[PDB]
């Protein structure tokens, strides 16, 4: 998976 | 193993997929830390934010 955040949801 | 998305997301590279509120998706597993998880759906396949999904008929 990536290693940044997924964003916050909206 | 059948989820529905609840909100929109656009791929951002790094394997991952877009998804529609309301489209249906089939989750094949998890990353190391839960926040990603691997879905097929009828655009394609690829990682997508758990946090924005939920189980079918619950």
């Amino acid at each position: 998976a990536p290693s940044y955040s997924p964003p916050p949801p909206p | 193993n059948l989820f529905v998305a609840l909100y929109d997301f656009v791929a951002s590279g790094d394997n991952t997929l877009s998804i529609t509120k309301g489209e249906k998706l089939r989750v094949l597993g998890y990353n190391h830390n839960g926040e990603w998880c691997e879905a097929q759906t009828k655009n394609g396949q690829g990682w997508v934010p758990s946090a924005y999904i939920t189980p079918v008929n619950s």
